[PDB]
């Protein structure tokens, strides 16, 4: 039911296929529910996608374009699964993409994604990006695997920026609010019990903080080995082995204040220690896209 | 004596691990190196020794050692590695097993005189060594023909391996036989790439996540294609045949998640 958001957030089209702006996918990537579909001929694409290297390949691409875009829901979902994609399964995909075998996705592969979608049952903005105009131009690897970290990394900023509400820092009442946003209102309640009591005033979060929280939160079930571990031994996880399976997980120290401030956040019973179990249930209820 | 053997099976998938463990340990708590086959069954035990089973906890790691793809555990040997030499003797195996539990095994493949000097490789020899030794026991309890082990046999293999009491999948089990007239056997060598590919499923779900929130239509190329590329192993068309033949359910020709990926995906959970 992927389709039914793409008929969402569609406002152009082209022959009956709906289509999007960046801004329309990064509402899909954000928000609920909004706007009107208007009609478009070739032409109208022309002066939409001309000019496509005018915008810059860093972090910034989707803002560099704006509405300067039109979105296939093949692209659609491809990018929703860069979008959820952990790290370690990047060359994988490549290769899983390299039906040719020439170290190279090409033209034959999107159209193979395409003849997936028809047995489910034009020119658009990445195949410029990956392939130029008409598909002549070629993709590797590097730019695959740049494309795809900017691509999250632009999420996560837009997401710091709305939570954040403009500012370069963060509170921890903002840092909660987000971490909060995809588990249910009860639990959600004692949480915020937890915020209005436990919590206290802190310092300011940065960005690189978020940036390498969301890195930890796309590697949570190569987390949960050790999770599991103390957990069938039945040690509830102190905070002291937390900062040591988080090193080993994600690679990258977390500051201190995350680690308190999320040690905050999950005990409920104060009891200095871990519930791993409704932890793992709600992480894993919230770090599931495509919502 | 069907009464104790389907019995048996509730508590060995289902209980806490102590729970199974005082069920197969004589010992008094210890088990023997071959109380262990008859707790996760329904030569390494000669250099398992005696002192084995202390606290249910060896049980627990060396069901970690059946149950850990590669990349989950080059990161286990990460979070044994205390000061991060790349080296992990029997000191710091033992200064982690206390916080476990809050000697046979660590003489025999860390060191002979309490001298530890563990490269990456031999810990990856050591859980190759022990699963292929029980993928061989699971492969010959059932009696190859000549190496070749029947579909049937095949298939209980796999209703074994998910430990999900399917009905369904029992009934295609014993018509398994008649749907496929000949069979001409699995060999070991069929079994032994495809339970590495039963293994890596979790990582194999990166691009079947990729594929399935599109579409949920899964063939045999792709998934050979997904075998060869991670796990790097062949898969012969009988193997994919019978795997088709068995969990196509509704008969589609082509399976979904829940049918198999998703059911599989949830036994490499718990």
């Amino acid at each position: 039911l992927r389709k039914q958001r793409f008929m969402q957030f569609s406002s152009l089209e082209h022959e009956g296929e709906y289509y999007m702006t960046p801004r329309d996918f990064l509402f899909s990537v954000m928000f609920e529910q909004m706007t009107s579909v208007k009609k478009l001929t070739k032409k109208d694409i022309e002066d939409t996608l001309s000019g496509i290297q005018t915008a810059g390949c860093g972090s910034t691409f989707f803002r560099d374009l704006g509405d300067k875009g039109l979105i296939s829901y093949t692209e659609y979902l491809f990018l929703l699964t860069i979008l959820t994609k952990p790290h370690s399964g990047f060359h994988v995909a490549f290769k899983m993409l390299d039906t040719d075998g020439n170290e190279m996705i090409e033209k034959r592969e999107f159209f193979k994604l395409q003849k997936i979608i028809s047995k489910q049952d034009i020119n658009t903005t990445l195949q410029m990006r990956f392939f130029g105009k008409r598909g002549q131009r070629k993709l590797h690897y590097k730019e695959f695997r740049r494309f795809m970290e900017n691509l999250q990394t632009e999420i996560q900023e837009m997401e710091f920026l709305q939570f954040s509400k403009g500012l370069s820092f963060m509170r921890k009442e903002d840092f909660a609010e987000w971490l909060l946003f995809f588990t249910n209102t009860e639990n959600k309640d004692i949480y915020w019990k937890n915020v209005r009591e436990k919590l206290s005033a802190g310092e300011s979060i940065s960005l690189d903080e978020f940036k390498s929280f969301c890195h930890f939160t796309t590697h949570l079930e190569d987390f949960a080995i050790a999770m599991q571990m103390f957990s069938l031994a039945h040690r509830p996880v102190r905070l002291a082995e937390f900062k040591r399976a988080v090193k080993v997980a994600t690679g990258q120290e977390l500051s201190n204040n995350i680690l308190d401030t999320v040690f905050k956040i999950f005990d409920l019973d104060g009891d200095e220690c871990l519930s791993h179990e409704e932890f793992l249930g709600v992480l894993k209820n919230r770090m599931h896209r495509g919502l | 004596d069907r009464k104790v053997m389907e019995y048996e099976n509730r508590i060995r998938a289902y209980s806490t691990p102590d729970k199974i463990f005082r069920y197969f340990a004589t010992l008094k708590v210890f088990m023997t190196p071959e109380d262990f086959v008859r707790s996760i069954t329904p030569s390494i035990f000669y250099t398992l020794g005696e002192c084995g089973l202390i606290s249910f906890s060896d049980y627990i790691f060396l069901t970690t050692v059946l149950s850990t793809p590669q990349r989950n555990f080059e990161i286990a040997f990460k979070m044994f590695d205390l000061n991060g030499d790349g080296e992990v003797d029997m000191e710091e195996f033992e200064q982690v097993q206390s916080i476990i539990r809050s000697s046979a095994l660590t003489t025999y493949f860390f060191g002979a005189d309490l001298k530890g000097k563990l490269t990456i490789k031999n810990f990856l020899e050591f859980q190759r060594k022990l699963q292929h030794d029980v993928l061989k026991l699971e492969f010959e309890r059932h009696d190859p023909v000549d190496g070749r082990i029947t579909e049937r046999q095949f298939g209980g293999m796999l209703l074994a391996y998910s430990g999900v009491q399917s009905k369904k999948l029992t009934a295609m089990q014993r018509q398994l036989k008649k749907h496929f007239k000949e069979g001409k056997g699995l060999t070991f060598q069929e079994v032994e790439n495809f339970f590495t590919f039963l293994k890596n499923i979790n990582d194999v779900d990166t691009a079947l996540s990729f594929y399935h929130m599109a579409g949920a239509s899964l063939d045999k190329v792709t998934m050979q294609q997904v075998a060869r590329t991670v796990a790097k192993v062949e898969l012969s068309d009988h193997v994919c045949d019978v795997v088709f033949a068995l969990f196509d359910c509704d008969g589609n020709g082509e399976l979904s998640n829940k049918e198999f990926v998703s059911i599989m995906k949830q036994r490499l959970m718990r």
